[PDB]
């Protein structure tokens, strides 16, 4: 689900790169012509480069949550050993006594 | 550029009886061979070799 | 090359014969060189491919494998990774033929020391004289064949039409009738080979000429018709075919 | 993932060049400059470069190129007008805003015009990938001189040259065409703009455009064969040689160990060229000497 | 010229990072002296002030 | 609009055909009449085998030519089919012999020799342990081998039928084994090929037509042992009997 | 849904897909979309309706309200996305048909 | 990913203020000129900051 977020919120700036550019047409027009969005692109393109940022710490934490798990899978393997290593200990207490 | 044959020739003979070999050049620093050759090329030439 | 060195030497000395310093610097002037033939220019063709030439030399810069690509992965990845889809054709650099050389083994007696050659271009553009268009190493176990894209333009051909001769080093056969010559027919509407024999007529890009020589140095030489080129490793976007 | 990167791929490999340009005076040495645009309907740019120094006449090796590398600007240009130069040896884009504008209103004027406010947007990438603002510069009036005021009628192309002998830029907008006229004078074609280091806009007389004559050469054309389109790529511009402005050698230490040299500099070599006769001044050639081991 | 090589200096030497922090250090000091052009620099520190 | 096969590897594991396609295919619809256009049908011929001794042996050898001068291509030859060691000193490239017919030749190959001081021969025999019963003898003109015909001249056809046990050294001490070889059974083949020897029959319904490249050629290439390219004219071919099922 | 091997009024209902949303926000005028297939992939079609007039003269009382019918051709990238689609102004040709 | 990032977003200071002084210019013009945004440059750059 991080991931698939992430990657659809990159699936944005298309979209409001093509606002920026379609701005630039003006929408008032007859007796008085323009009420076009000056330069609306660039901060449009602005807008979906920080979400892309966004997006990057999303993915940013999701691997190091992921890495996270990985650190707890290899402290529970080495405790793992740590028990059967106790059990084998007293597997030879008990024969001794 | 510059011509290293015409160089290699410059610099010929190499006192035994050949040319001084782009192999035979290992050889040296660059103000060695500047300090040996001050008086037959110049210093892009020593850049380029 | 559009550039001359120069230098400076500081040279002072003590009346003793101490050198007080001998100082060299060297200087660069790079000469204007704005002549159009000389100046790169950039081309496309109807198919979408993509070239800069400069000189006589002609660049692919794009690529065309979209479609391709769109195709195998709509089918899976698997069909992506095939041998086929990294051997597909790619359009012709501009207009222009294909030439296949086959060149015979390498020989000391013939060829001589060293069994590299070196293959030039000759009639070209407003340059009579030779280009060094390619750099061969030769095999002293068996023949050598390679295929070459010679461009065109209207009108780029002079007298005696285009030619493509090769060095061996200890010699050269680029005399009279010796170098492959190449035209655009235009009854035929295609690209014509001139001297693959001995002939007593021939009609060439300025007329009948009624005395045709063989080529020599080469083994065989041939028009690759309807030759697509194969696709290619080592163009610009090689990094990004190496990558995927 | 392998499907978002293969998209990926795509979107990157379906690039079309649309401008280049060249450090240099000649086509021997120097790096060249390409900028394209991605095939989709908007305007995402990308630049690479290659060094063409070493190129071995018609071999090139495939890590003499670079990546190509997205321009994060939300460039807006007219069409096909684009173009990287390098001046203060390094690199800016220059293009052209094209919006819908027109006069005031009289009484009754009924045709309110829909002329194209033109306006060069110098823009530079700074050191760690960043871009600065375009410096905005209105040529209205000379675009429409040029294009005899019928712009959307025909196609108009801009070359930027950067002259480094005393690091200005020279702007040319002109008319596509299959052939070019002299620059200065009659030829109305070609308008001339002179940018500096700074930002100060100055408009090119025509002594000062005859003074760039021989750049004509340098244009996209119209082929021969009917309405095919040729682009040129431009090129760093001096007068007829190019020599630095400066030389520094440094110090050494001369022999004995007694006796050292310093400070050995040429602040100003400047170079005339009258007819095929090359006079080089070198203005002021001072050094020092000391006693010292 | 001053406090920004040291500040990567401190950084490598922090991190264990010999190497890169020599020849980050030499920018401003080196007692084998400095090649500049290939040649022995007369100057003994690579700071001005 | 356009057809790739691939590659298809022969029989006798000596021959591959390769770039099998037809780059364009266009349809011409008449009233009723289907004219297909296959423009610039092209592939290449070339020896080579699966890889194996076969391929890596005998290629070498017609490839590598003697005393005739280059050429020998069109001959009838006469080979090993299986080869493998029997003994000597190590199992080098050691001698490999073939037969042309057509000029009673003996090829040798060898990829490298050990000692380049005895004057070690081309022995063929077929009981390994008599020098005295050698029918096969050919010496060495430089004391390297440089795998060259020996131009028996005479008809040993027979004689290389019924001589196996190729031997390295024979030389005066009688055998000296250098390098020996079991050549097993022997096979007939032949380089030759007629311009009509190669055709590309089309079948569409009941319309089945053969072209080939003596009447329908575009690109008539040169005759040698190296990759032969063949492209063919365009083939218009009425198909008007096809079964639209 | 696939047809090649449906049994002439019989088919399986694996045969089909499940609904896919288009993330486009498309605004066509009615009913006017349509899908289609070139280069072997998918794209989409449709009109977008716009009310739009002419300029204005001394007393053009009437202010036209005519449609600026743009065909906008979007189409499915690789993995899920969409590019955004390229516009073309068929205005005079859509009057002369209605 | 997450330093690119930063530094990637500080890259926008200069595209909005950009935005904020280009704002000043009248949009709509002719028989009735202005349609200027009020002041959004401020607005603009608190927004990067």
């Amino acid at each position: 689900l991080l991931d698939a977020a992430a990657g659809q919120s990159l699936a944005g700036q298309v979209l409001s790169i093509a606002e920026g550019v379609a701005d630039l047409v003006p929408n008032v027009f007859g007796l008085a012509c323009g009420g076009s969005r000056w330069g609306a692109a660039l901060r449009a393109s602005a807008s979906v480069m920080s979400l892309s940022a966004t997006a990057s710490q999303y993915s940013a934490d999701k691997i190091s949550r992921s890495e996270a798990y990985r650190r707890r899978r290899q402290e529970w393997e080495i405790q793992r050993d740590n028990a059967d290593g106790e059990v084998k200990q007293m597997d030879a207490q008990l024969e001794s006594l | 550029m510059y011509s290293t044959a015409v160089l290699l020739n410059k610099i010929s003979p190499t006192r035994d009886g050949q040319t001084m070999t782009l192999a035979d050049l290992q050889y040296l620093s660059f103000s060695e061979l500047r300090k040996i050759f001050d008086d037959q090329l110049s210093w892009g030439e020593a850049r380029h070799l | 090359n559009n550039i001359a060195p120069l230098d400076i030497v500081f040279e002072t000395k003590a009346k003793d014969g101490r050198v007080l310093g001998k100082i060299k610097q060297t200087l660069s002037v790079k000469r204007v060189n704005y002549n159009p033939e000389d100046i790169l220019f950039l081309r496309e063709t109807h198919s979408g491919a993509q070239y800069m030439q400069l000189g006589v030399y002609r660049i692919r810069l794009n690529t065309l494998l979209a479609s391709q690509l769109v195709s195998r992965a709509n089918t899976g990845i698997d069909t992506i990774l095939t041998m086929e889809t990294q051997r597909l054709p790619e359009p012709p650099l501009g207009e222009g033929f294909f030439a296949n050389f086959v060149l015979p083994k390498y020989d000391p007696a013939e060829h001589g020391d060293e069994r590299w050659f070196k293959i030039h271009i000759g009639n070209v553009g407003g340059n009579t004289g030779r280009q060094p268009y390619y750099s061969g190493m030769l095999s002293d176990t068996s023949e050598t064949s390679m295929t070459l894209f010679v461009p065109y333009a209207e009108g780029y051909y002079m007298h005696e039409g285009v030619r493509l001769g090769v060095g061996y080093q200890k010699i050269t056969y680029d005399n009279t009738w010796e170098s492959a010559f190449f035209y655009f027919d235009e009854t035929k509407q295609q690209f014509v080979l001139i001297n693959d024999a001995d002939h007593d007529s021939g009609m060439t890009q300025q007329g009948i000429v009624k005395n045709i020589k063989k080529y020599k140095g080469f083994l065989n030489v041939s028009i690759a018709t309807g030759y697509s080129a194969p696709m290619d490793f080592n163009s610009a976007s090689a990094l990004y075919y190496w990558e995927l | 993932a392998f499907k978002t990167y293969l998209t990926r791929f795509e979107t990157v490999a379906d690039l079309k060049v649309v401008s280049a340009y060249h450090d240099n005076v000649n086509s021997n040495t120097g790096l060249t400059w390409f900028v394209g645009q991605t095939r989709e309907n908007l305007p995402e740019y990308y630049w690479r470069n290659v060094d063409i120094s070493r190129m071995q006449a018609g071999e090139l090796a495939a890590n003499a190129w670079k990546e190509w590398t997205k321009i994060d600007t939300a460039v807006n240009p007219y069409k096909d007008a684009i173009r990287p130069v390098i001046f203060r040896e390094r690199l800016h884009l220059i293009w052209v805003e094209k919006e819908e504008v027109a006069k005031n209103g009289t009484y009754w004027k009924t045709p309110v015009e829909t002329y194209d406010r033109f306006t060069l947007k110098l823009a530079f990438l700074r050191h760690d990938g960043s871009w600065s603002a375009p410096w905005s510069y209105d040529i209205t009036t000379q675009v429409e001189a040029v294009t005899d005021k019928k712009p959307d009628t025909e196609r108009l192309a801009l070359a930027a040259s950067g002259f480094q002998g005393e690091d200005t830029l020279l702007v040319f907008v002109y008319k596509t065409g299959k052939s070019y006229s002299d620059f200065g004078g009659s030829n109305k074609n070609v308008a001339g703009m002179t940018i500096y280091g700074d930002g100060s806009f100055k408009k090119m007389e025509n002594t000062a455009l005859s003074r760039y004559s021989q750049l004509k050469n340098t244009f996209d054309i119209i082929h021969t064969q009917g309405n095919d389109l040729v682009r040129k790529a431009s090129y760093r511009f001096a007068q007829d040689f190019e020599v630095p402005a400066s030389l520094n050698m440094g110090s050494a230490i001369g022999d004995d160990s007694l006796t050292v040299m310093e400070n050995g500099n040429i602040p100003q070599i400047t170079s005339k060229y009258s007819s095929d006769n090359l006079a080089i001044t070198l203005h002021n050639a001072a050094f020092t000497v000391r006693y010292d081991g | 010229f001053y406090y920004t090589p040291m500040m990567c200096f401190q950084r490598l030497l922090q991190e264990k990072q010999f190497d890169e922090a020599t020849q980050w250090i030499n920018y401003v000091y080196n007692p084998a002296g400095y090649i500049v052009n290939g040649e022995i620099a007369p100057w003994i520190w690579n700071c001005r002030p | 609009a356009s057809l790739n096969m691939g590659s298809a590897i022969g029989d006798d594991s000596l021959t591959v055909m390769e770039n099998g396609n037809i780059p364009q295919i266009t349809s011409k619809y008449s009233s009723d009449n289907l004219a297909i256009t296959l423009h610039n049908a092209a592939f290449t011929v070339r020896y080579d085998g699966s890889g194996n001794v076969i391929r890596n042996k005998q290629i070498s050898a017609m490839k590598l030519t003697g005393v005739d001068g280059k050429s020998q291509y069109g001959n009838a030859f006469i080979i090993a089919n299986t080869v493998k060691h029997y003994g000597g000193y190590s199992d080098l490239g050691g001698p490999i012999t073939v037969y042309n017919k057509t000029k009673n030749y003996i090829a040798s190959v060898q990829g490298h020799l050990m000692n380049a001081d005895y004057t070690r021969r081309l022995i063929l025999t077929p009981v390994e342990n008599n020098y005295y019963a050698r029918l096969f003898e050919f010496p060495f003109s430089p004391n390297t081998i440089l795998n060259t015909v020996f131009t028996v001249g005479s008809n040993k056809t027979s004689d290389f039928k019924k001589c196996s046990y190729a031997v390295d050294g024979n030389n005066s001490q009688g055998f000296q084994i250098f390098s020996s070889y079991q050549s097993s059974g022997w096979l007939d083949i032949d380089t030759g090929i007629n311009n009509t020897d190669i055709k590309i029959t089309v079948m569409a319904g009941s319309k089945t037509h053969t072209f080939t490249a003596s009447d329908h050629i575009a690109s008539l290439p040169a005759n040698s042992f190296d990759a032969m390219p063949y492209t063919f004219k365009p083939l218009e071919i009425d198909a008007s009997s096809l079964a639209f099922t």
